[PDB]
RNA sequence: AUGUGGAUUAAUUCGAUGCAACGCGAAGAACCUUACCUGGGUUUGACAUGCACAGGACGCCGGCAGAGAUGUCGGUUCCCUUGUGGCCUGUGUGCAGGUGGUGCAUGGCUGUCGUCAGCUCGUGUCGUGAGAUGUUGGGUUAAGUCCCGCAACGAGCGCAACCCUUGUCUCAUGUUGCCAGCACGUUAUGGUGGGGACUCGUGAGAGACUGCCGGGGUCAACUCGGAGGAAGGUGGGGAUGACGUCAAGUCAUCAUGCCCCUUAUGUCCAGGGCUUCACACAUGCUACAAUGGCCGGUACAAAGGGCUGCGAUGCCGUGAGGUGGAGCGAAUCCUUUCAAAGCCGGUCUCAGUUCGGAUCGGGGUCUGCAACUCGACCCCGUGAAGUCGGAGUCGCUAGUAAUCGCAGAUCAGCAACGCU
């Protein structure tokens, strides 16, 4: 769609490979039981210190050249007209249209 | 030994059946246990009624598959076999009566463009 | 809605502002662009300014507006009747 | 209106 | 939209794949490995035409063959050409490059090499009758070619309007499921706009 | 005695006959105790979509990704006859699962 | 029925003054007047904007609802004026059609 | 059926009766496939009459269906500016189809606070020469005696 | 509940328009998405890649200012062998980017009349010529399928058949599934050893072809009755869309010829909206009750999905769910040994009700940084309109319709009653 949105879905996954990997999980390990902090942690304000990019919310499952955002496949990471267009083409692991 | 089987859309039942009396097993029940439905115990019965063979044979057998009906159908599809293998000669009056047909009725693929196998949306012309 | 066990949500940037302002113990108008922050009595007196997605708008606080979040009091949609 | 008992169960 | 891939229609059952593999993981990657190579392929070599693109994966190893009737235009004699691609396979991740390159038998016979010839004639600066004509008379003389269309679309001589008439000769059974068919298409360059190719081809059939 | 489950994996049927033969015939070099190509059922993973753009949604195309599977019990494991087996190159619309 | 005659008025993209309104509602009960059937009348007024055009600016569809059959009168030309007229005259064609049929 | 008909559904006989108008009636007044629920009813009123009667109750039921079977019924067409009725003599299978519709639907606007009471008490009244049914099939005659006069287009 | 029209509106993004638009692009709008609006910052840019020139760091880790963008200090201050390479610091330079317009400039891709049976060519003759014949006439056909004829002989795309699936059967066949004959645990139980016996699953393959009996028929097609067979006469359902039209739709899936922007129509940001509402229209769901509602007890299905995912055993919570993690990359385990309508039992007794569930006030659960705008679920209380529906109108010929339930994907979580 845009080069740009394109390129900040994938900063954001990096993002994520940094940081939700351990500092936005760490968290909600101490936020889970009852013996937490939570009293006094403030470790919901040193969250919202974090960036808002921590989360895999503000993701967004782009097809993977086209980013046609809407109608992905996660089989596939493609989306509907390219899936279309290749199985189509016989360019598909086992891959063909059925009948049943 | 004797072992033969029935279908009726999902509904498969293998079948013994003993000389013994009309004593029927149904996985640990009888014919009035499972299936409390007469129509059911009619069609079951039939092929008794049709050889004048009631209290002559009884069955073992297992339900699997299917709901009653497919069940019943395919017990009784299995009863006129197992009564074929036992003796010939019965069954040009039982295709005659047609209790041999594995009934290919089955059900239909649900397809697109609608909302189940042929009940289209309504056609409005606005 | 914000479960018990989690706690609130009362934004660090305004807490901060309001422990800048009752450490002075004066109470002025503030700014502030967080719908998205419920409330604590700590801000009966305290006056906040918040945005409507065109310009903003100051409002003073109040002891039963707590529980809530300030959006409910500061209105996005204008509708004037046809 | 029992804003400070609201606030004893929310904490 | 009419008409279906007649490769797509026939796949599983007389046509074949062109990228084989299994996979239950490494799916998604695979598949955007293999679009950049065959994007880094049209973009590393034009001059010549890639019939196909083909070949397999296993635990470490990502090996391809590809065809095309001039690989003395595209391959290093040296090693130029195979080495930069081999490259760009050490940038794109593939590691253990068997590039193993072949070529075609008749050129004539390749649906995607006699349509990529047609619009190379068009986008040239030539007309439409000599080109279509001879390249319909250079397929049919071959033994296999039993059958053979030609669906060109875009602005022949002829300004603005979008025309589109077809050739043909021999048969073109397209609904027939024992019939061996071959599809060819193009999109690329011209003046005015966009010239469009089809092309179908055949080939006996099979019994089997 | 002792057992080994090898559990294949393919898209086509032809490959995985073709393979379960030829590993069936170096487990017969050796001696090793064969089972054989027990069929399990086929996985079908369907995904429909729609043909067109920004319409024409009763219209569409239904696609499947099947994936065929066999087990081969392999029994009296000679470490020779693994040695064997362990290093044979096949197919590559194959993929094995020795347990 | 008089004014069960649902007037629907409507532009995708055009400068809509609001006495074509006036034309359009007017135009429409010129056939309220011979035709005491009518339920629904969806209207259109349309515009291709395209450059260096092929003599047809504006583009209207019409619809009406009768008592099982509905009418349907579809337009093209340079502006509103010819566009209207040229549709009215349609349906009317349509409509002395249709109760010359209905008896 | 521009080509040609089909044939019919080889009907069932009861399990209980020996008769297939009362497969045939559960069929009628069947909803919802609940074949069942329509068997238990059908078979609860019977008995209900059988205890008001003193007698079976199929005697009664096909008695009924002599009072509210007809022979003949109507068949419009239009024509000529104005559309006319026109009577059509009625083979025995839609006579009795049509005429266990009639009890049928005449039946459900009853108040016996219960279908099988309602019905039970329908199929007597009819036996007896009292019933909607009986009423609408009177009515039916009542128009073909109105329109004898159009039966020499004989369709 | 959804989607549109209309008016508001700061913005209610854009396109879609009879049949063939309006549970459409949406197989998931709280931010992101989002193209929209306010405000802020930005401008060789968020992004590439090529130049020369200055460089030896780039960054990365924590802080304060900050709505964030962004700005500011401390820590790392690279490896090539000296020619300058990886990298970015910038200088500008080629520029890069556009969801800016034209689907009537275009390719592709698709819907459609229509899965309706037709559409055309060579040579040939006829006709001044447009063009015709062939493809018209008789019978028959699922049908330009086939036959009897003749200035036509033939031929190609078509229809039909080879494809899958379902339907019967044989051979091989044994785990993760059958488990009869057997044996062993016996409360949870095929639970375990044991047999390929029926199933079974997956593979190969015969079988249906007016093939055969007879009656009709240019004796030709073809049809009317029969046998067997599981199916009987294109067994059923799918897939497959002739030439072509509709300037149909799509410059927003993508790519693209032209013109426009470039200190901004681009671009990075926080908030808001796309969920507004005095109304109209279209598609659906649950209802208007006794074939019923409520409570209790008991039984049989196929199908798929599952790793940084699926999740029970025990218990607590009314119940949403709650720590806990066995066991599973899976016919094994979670998917209860896979359900509901249904069977049996008790009450309710025709009613604005034990109907119906909206709307609203409370109190809570969960996912998420985040539940006001704007989420789902649970409990409590609330208990409305609605008493089978006008003109007219939609759908359906067999496991079809009508009804009950389930599952999957898009999905962090949900408008999913939708779709398959």
């Amino acid at each position: 769609a845009k080069k740009s949105k394109i390129v900040k879905n994938e900063q954001r996954r990096e993002l994520v490979q940094r940081y939700a990997e351990r500092r936005a999980e760490l968290k909600r390990t101490i936020r889970d039981p009852a013996s937490s902090p939570e009293r006094r942690a403030a470790a919901v304000s040193a969250l919202q210190r974090l960036p808002r990019d921590s989360s895999p919310v503000r993701l967004r499952n782009r097809d993977v050249v086209d980013g046609r955002p809407r109608g992905h496949l996660r089989k596939f990471g493609l989306s509907r007209v390219r899936v279309r267009e290749m199985a189509h083409r016989g360019e598909l692991p086992g891959v063909r249209k059925a009948s049943w | 030994p004797i072992q033969t089987v029935g279908r009726r859309k999902e509904a498969v039942v293998r079948v013994r059946l003993v000389p013994g009396t009309g004593q029927f097993n149904l996985d640990g029940r009888t014919l009035e246990n499972y299936f409390p439905n007469k129509v059911h115990q009619q069609l079951i019965k039939a092929p008794l009624v049709t050889v004048d063979r009631v209290d002559q044979f009884d069955i073992y057998a297992h339900l699997d598959g299917g709901g009653p009906s497919g069940q019943a159908g395919a017990l009784r599809l299995a009863i006129a076999r197992a009564l074929i293998l036992v003796q010939p000669e019965d069954r040009p009056a039982l295709k005659k009566a047609g209790f041999l047909t594995r009934d290919p009725r089955a059900i239909e693929r649900k397809k697109y463009g609608l909302k189940k196998a042929r009940k289209a949306p309504q056609y409005s012309k606005r | 809605p914000r479960s018990l066990k989690k706690g609130p949500f009362v934004d660090d940037h305004l807490l901060k502002k309001v422990d800048v302002q009752n450490e002075k113990n004066t109470k002025q108008v503030i700014k502030t662009w967080s719908r998205r922050s419920t409330i604590i009595p700590d801000f009966i007196g305290h006056t906040f300014a918040v945005h409507d997605g065109r310009k903003h708008v100051p409002v003073f606080v109040t002891e039963a507006m707590v529980g809530h979040k300030l959006g409910e009091f500061a209105p996005t949609r204008t509708f004037k009747g046809h | 209106g029992q804003v400070e008992k609201f606030r004893r169960r929310y904490g | 939209g009419q008409k279906i891939n007649p490769h797509g229609f026939r796949l599983g059952i007389t046509t074949e794949w062109k990228s084989r593999w299994y996979a239950d993981k490494q799916y998604k990657d695979y598949v955007k490995e293999d679009v950049a190579i065959r994007k880094l392929l049209a973009t590393g070599l034009e001059r010549a035409g890639i019939a196909d693109v083909e070949i397999e994966r296993t635990r470490d190893r990502v090996r391809v063959d590809i065809h095309t009737a001039r690989p003395g235009i595209v391959i290093g004699r040296r090693g130029t050409e195979a080495d930069r691609i081999r490259a760009d396979l050490e940038k794109l991740t593939g590691k253990q490059v068997q590039l193993n390159i072949l070529e075609v038998k008749n050129p004539e016979s390749q649906a995607q090499l006699v349509a990529q010839g047609v619009a190379e004639q068009l986008s040239n600066r030539v007309a439409f009758r000599r080109a279509m004509r001879k390249a319909i008379q250079s397929a049919m003389r071959q033994p296999n070619v039993k059958g053979i269309r030609v669906q060109c679309s875009g602005r022949l001589g002829g300004a603005e309007m979008s025309r589109s008439e077809f050739y043909r000769e021999g048969r073109v059974p397209l609904h027939t499921l024992r019939a061996d068919i071959d599809y060819g298409l193009y999109e690329a360059k011209t003046t005015f706009g966009r010239i469009g190719v089809k092309v179908w081809i055949y080939k006996g059939d099979i019994v089997g | 005695g002792q057992k080994i489950r090898i559990r294949l994996k393919a898209y086509d049927h032809e490959a995985i006959d073709a393979s379960a033969r030829k590993i069936v015939e170096t487990v017969t070099r050796t001696g090793a105790s064969v089972v054989g190509p027990v069929p399990l059922p086929t996985e079908k993973n369907v995904y429909c979509v729609i043909r067109s753009p920004h319409k024409y949604k009763d219209s569409r195309e239904h696609f499947e990704m099947r994936t065929h599977k066999r087990l081969i019990d392999i029994l009296d494991p000679t470490p020779k006859t693994v040695d064997a087996l362990m290093r044979i190159d096949l197919p590559a619309s194959v993929d094995v699962n020795i347990q | 029925e008089r004014p069960h005659a649902e007037v629907v008025v409507k532009g995708r993209n055009v400068e809509v003054p609001d006495h074509f309104r006036t034309y359009v509602s007017e135009k429409l009960s010129r056939l309220e007047r011979f035709d005491k059937t009518i339920y629904l009348f969806d209207v259109e007024l349309d515009h291709e904007r395209n450059r260096r055009q092929r003599k047809n600016c504006q583009h209207v569809e019409i619809t009406a609802r009768g008592r099982g059959p509905v009418v349907r009168g579809e337009a093209c030309a340079d502006s509103f004026y010819t566009a209207f007229e040229s549709a009215v005259q349609k349906l009317e064609g349509r409509l002395r059609r249709a109760k010359d049929r209905r008896k | 059926p521009r080509k040609g008909p089909a044939p019919k559904r080889p009907l069932v006989n009861d399990p209980v009766y020996g008769s297939q108008l009362v497969t045939q009636l559960v069929n009628k007044v069947l909803l919802e496939g609940k074949k069942s629920l329509a068997e238990r009813i059908v078979y609860g009123a019977l008995e209900q009459a059988r205890e008001k009667t003193g007698t079976d109750p199929v005697v009664t039921l096909k008695r009924a269906l002599d009072n509210v079977k007809p022979a003949l019924e109507v068949r419009s067409r239009r024509v000529g500016g104005a559309t006319y009725q026109v009577p059509v003599e009625v083979r025995p299978d839609r006579s009795t189809t049509l005429a266990l519709r009639w009890l049928v639907n005449f039946s459900r606007q009853r108040r016996e606070k219960t279908m099988v009471e309602r019905l039970a008490n329908e199929i007597l009244d009819a036996s007896n020469g009292l019933g909607a049914s009986v009423k609408r099939r009177e009515d039916t005659h009542k128009m073909a005696e109105a329109n004898r006069a159009f039966a020499h287009y004989r369709w």
